[PDB]
RNA sequence: GGUUGCGGCCAUAUCUACCAGAAAGCACCGUUUCCCGUCCGAUCAACUGUAGUUAAGCUGGUAAGAGCCUGACCGAGUAGUGUAGUGGGUGACCAUACGCGAAACUCAGGUGCUGCAAUCU
RNA sequence: GAAGACAUUGUCAGGUGGGGAGUUUGGCUGGGGCGGCACAUCUGUUAAACGAUAACGCAGAUGUCCUAAGGGGGGCUCAUGGAGAACAGAAAUCUCCAGUAGAACAAAAGGGUAAAAGCCCCCUUGAUUUUGAUUUUCAGUGUGAAUACAAACCAUGAAAGUGUGGCCUAUCGAUCCUUUAGUCCCUCGGAAUUUGAGGCUAGAGGUGCCAGAAAAGUUACCACAGGGAUAACUGGCUUGUG
RNA sequence: GUGAUUUCUGCCCAGUGCUCUGAAUGUCAAAGUGAAGAAAUUCAACCAAGCGCGGGUAAACGGCGGGAGUUAUGACU
RNA sequence: GUCGAAUUUGGGUAUAGGGGCGAAAGACUAAUCGAACCAUCUAGUAGCUGGUUCCUGCCGAAGUUUCCCUCAGGAUAGCAGAAGCUCGUAUCAGUUUUAUGAGGUAAAGCGAAUGAUUAGAGGUUCCGGGGUCGAAAUGACCUUGACCUAUUCUCAAACUUUAAAUAUGUAAGAAGUCCUUGUUACUUAAUUGAACGUGGACAUUUGAAUGAAGAGCUUUUAGUGGGCCAUUUUUGGUAAGCAGAACUGGCGAUGCGGGAUGAACCGAACGUAGAGUUAAGGUGCCGGAAUACACGCUCAUCAGACACCACAAAAGGUGUUAG
RNA sequence: CACGGACCAAGGAGUCUAACGUCUAUGCGAGUGUUUGGGUGUAAAACCCAUACGCGUAAUGAAAGUGAACGUAGGUUGGGGCCUCGCAAGAGGUGCACAAUCGACCGAUCCUGAUGUCUUCGGAUGGAUUUGAGUAAGAGCAUAGCUGUUGGGACCCGAAAG
């Protein structure tokens, strides 16, 4: 029936490897009250590092 | 069970967008309609060197029921549900408990 | 493998009432004699009887009080090497319907048998099955020869039922041998105390009934049922209430 | 240093028994019109700090007490266990090599520490 | 001669119809059959201190019950033991001291709970609307069950808060067709109006063999394609003493 | 269906079949009739045989037990 | 066996395939009958057997997961090959160390709670769970018993205060640390926080050890989806070359040296050759290699000789030896 | 001690086509494909060609429908290569593909309802933990090739039956 002889030497064949750990991770999930204000907050930084330091 | 005959519920409906108050009645069955588009090939192609089409249901252990509140506002009067459960009488209005 | 042969009894129902009566009666005339032992299952017990002719004679026994179907197998051991003697099993089932059940009888089985109307209880139950109408008096009996060709379930159990608190109690006057057609006037338990709310049907309990005293009834109008041939009846025919029996507090 | 208010860690702070507590503070106690709550102003509510009290509460001290908590070349490198051999034994199981390493018990010592605000012979 | 607008014959309709035709007659399995559900699930154990992990292993539960047994708030403390009170006693009501849960929490089992999650009262419907994200079984698909938010309207409380159903772990279901409830929205394709019919969006008819066929037997008259054998060695097994 | 002759062939019509110069209003298709509607349609009464109720039949299929009450009984109950 | 008749037979003639004919056997119908022969649809279908044609080179598996009227079969996931693509010390690892987490089996514990079991003696309104009965309810008849009533001692996989080993999560920095102050519609009594940043500082010991035949990534497809053996931990079974699991290695797919012989044990994994030393095993002779050395023990009228492995039990014996 | 093989020569089994997926080669490239047909010919060859049609340059909705630039077609983090500087190490500027992330535009669903208006039409502007096989200086089309899939007798031989 049921047996898990050979199914570690199968795996550790191609490893066992690391989900790689981006920059910037992925804002869906994080709560949308913040979501809603840091859309807005990354806007007026990138106008005020456009006209003031040039 | 039991579930009134009168409800307030949510009303969607350009106007409303709030809770209106609601009318309940039951599952009932009036002429299928074939002009339903699976019932000419049924007279269509029944009729033949092939002969009675469609199967039917026979293996009947089934056991349950459509039991319908249905929301009938008293306010703007058109059609989006609500549900119950498995259950399998319904009666409405008398016996509140 | 010293059982050799066997009786393996089982009502399907939760609460098995025939198989209680069963028990009672096989104790009284003392019929197991030849058991080896004795048991039992989750659904009724098993009896293990050490030559064949003896299982058979308990089956003849089991036709004779209560409604059963049976069949038999067997089973390889040993052959001794004098010209040769198998071990059998015999799987005897109760019909499931209970002695006081509510019943939807199907519509052509209905019409053969008197025809009595699909909404009966049951009545007596015997070697055959018996049917009885509560609202007006007709019986119809059902033999398991044509049960088990089509078989069935009841409607409710016992556990259905509903005190009730008679009211008073008209004798309308037709009767076979039950008072028969006594128009009772009945009320909730629940609904006695603070409600005036009154159910107003026929029943069979026409002598055996007075005023002021409690019955157990089924209840169809609050309660659940779900049978498919319940669902092509005329939902305007069925009454509300089927008064089954009385409690009768006798002594402390 | 002693009390009070709000706490943190939650018995080293509990439990049982007796014994002491100037000062201020808490407490017991006084009354029943209003607000309120009961069968009952006892709890709860209001009113007075006036008539009275340390008897309790609480705080502190003691007891070869029970308990709890830290320590141990205490138990004991014992039990158990990872790895090794063409090691032993008919077996049951036991030795040895490289490693990890307990517990109850025994004995010794301990019996609240402390943050903010305020008030006091 | 007889018979007569009936009979016969034609077409449709109901009954009867193994005399005949077609087809089916589940799976797991110390052989199949019988019994059973290990087929959908849940608790303790098997299970060898993460997780995972088998058996027709073991002791058991579920196909329900509930406008309160859900939500909030306030007050109060339980099983039992001891000492006292007309009838009154082994057990009525009342009283007091001791009382770490020995009680109760709809139900199996294991967790959880003492100014509560128990018990008794007070007001209530959040057991609601919109649809996304996540966890469990997992291919990281479905289904059921659950967790944390966001946008609305509310309930309770003086207030902080709590509430998206039962204190936690189980209590349930696709395509097809059916029907009802929201826009009174879209279309009926030569152009309109009214019935009728077909659509989108959310839900109940349900398959319990539970990722879901429409289905009784027998063959010793038997046929076809294949697959299993055959006995005499567990590890040394066998002998004379319950 | 039994299987020469001689000699006998008991009891039962509930069940399943079969049957009927038997009561009739329960069930009940198409067509037809009535009502409502603009019309398609919808609803209602009407309703043949058969089924159901009632009667007959075992040299038709078939069946021939148990509990008592005074302890062996072709006893009575 | 029968042999003067239900006798035997020639020719004529009739009945044809779901049809005929049968003094009944499912018999016979041209060596064919539980449905004849011939041609065609037909190369009928098959999860089931059998077979499948040249050489060399390189790489190289799986009998497991979930789902199916599914278990002699398929899809999906894994294992594997190929074609490669963006770059070239990338930051990763079947491992240790340091720093912290989690666990509740071995052992300890029972004069620190719980805790079975086998057997059960009587208790008519201290219950009633149920069964048949009954023109009723002052109602009978029954059974598991409602009750352990005043008993003791002994433990456990579903008992616990304490708690190893082995395995296991995370961290050991450049995407990091600090200083200065920009953004916002969220948050705060408050530009206070939060989140993301501008500008400035910190350099190769830039934050343990060791290693790296490059690291990262994507397409696409074959076969497989009947496994067995061993040591150790184990459940069912008295006990099985028995039935089912757990971690690792191997056989299957794999020769060679050793165990006489042997799919699984021991050594060791294969291009073609030469010299050298060894493994496991062995050195009387077969049979290459010491009838080498050294201390003892043992005599058998069935001696004994090397793990896996093909043999053995209790208990006796002035046989012998050392204690 | 499972099944087939007495010997020898000859014959003897992954083929063909319709529609396709990945990869590879060539032509042309916002296009591409002459060969249904016509013109010519030394004649089933070769050569030349119009008009359409196919697929592609636009999605989304069940549909009536509407239908893709706030901007050096955007901001940040890495990124080959080149440019500048330095004798070098390095520092600085620009940074294609491609990977991650926050936005902007179009369709769908739910909302917001301006100037107007046949008083019920019309849909300006602004939104949202939603939803799409999209836009965001196009890459496809045609022929051929191996490998793989489906329908065909489909790798060859085989039933009991209809």
């Amino acid at each position: 029936n049921h047996t898990a002889h050979n199914q570690t030497r199968k795996a550790h064949r191609n490893g066992i490897k690391k989900p790689k750990t981006y920059k910037y991770p992925s804002l869906k999930g994080v709560d949308p009250k913040f979501r809603r204000n840091h859309k807005h907050a990354l806007h007026g930084t990138a106008k005020a590092l456009a006209a003031a330091k040039k | 069970v039991n579930v009134p005959k009168t409800r307030k519920t949510y009303c969607k409906g350009k106007t409303c967008r709030k809770h209106t108050q609601h009318k309940v009645t039951q599952y009932k069955a009036g002429k299928a309609s074939l002009f339903a588009q699976g019932k000419r090939r049924y007279d269509r192609k029944q009729s033949g060197f092939g002969g009675q089409t469609k199967p039917v249901f026979h293996k009947k252990a089934k056991t349950t029921k459509k039991v319908v509140l249905r929301l009938e506002c008293v306010k703007c009067k058109t059609r989006a549900q609500l549900t119950l459960k498995r259950c399998k009488h319904f009666e409405l209005g008398g016996e509140k408990k | 493998n010293t059982w050799r042969a066997t009786v393996q009894i089982r009502q399907k129902v939760p609460h098995k009432r025939t198989f209680l009566f069963l028990e009672q009666l096989i104790l009284k005339h003392n019929a197991h004699v030849d058991t080896i032992s004795i048991s039992e299952a989750k659904d009724g017990l098993d009896f293990f009887y050490a030559q064949k002719n003896h299982a058979v004679k308990m089956i003849d026994f089991l036709n004779a009080v209560v409604p059963i179907k049976h069949k038999k197998s067997e089973e390889l051991i040993s052959q001794d090497t004098t010209g040769a003697t198998y071990k059998f099993s015999y799987s005897v089932e109760i019909v499931p319907i209970c002695k006081d059940d509510l019943v939807v009888l199907p519509k052509k089985l209905a019409k053969s048998m008197g025809n009595i109307s699909q909404f009966v209880l049951c009545s007596k139950i015997s070697n055959t099955v018996q049917f009885m109408d509560p609202t007006t008096l007709q019986t119809a009996d059902l033999s398991p020869s044509v049960y088990w060709r089509a078989p069935f379930n009841a409607l409710a159990d016992v556990t259905q039922l509903v005190e009730f608190i008679v009211l008073d109690v008209d004798s309308t006057g037709i009767s076979r041998g039950n008072r028969v057609l006594a128009d009772i006037t009945v009320a909730r338990t629940s609904d006695l105390g603070v409600n005036d709310q009154v159910y107003y049907v026929r029943s069979h309990l026409g002598g055996i009934c007075h005023a002021g005293d409690s019955v157990m009834g089924y209840f169809i109008a609050n309660s659940n049922y779900n049978s498919d041939l319940f669902d092509g009846l005329n939902i305007d025919y069925v009454p509300d209430v089927v008064l089954v029996k009385k409690l009768y507090q006798r002594k402390s």
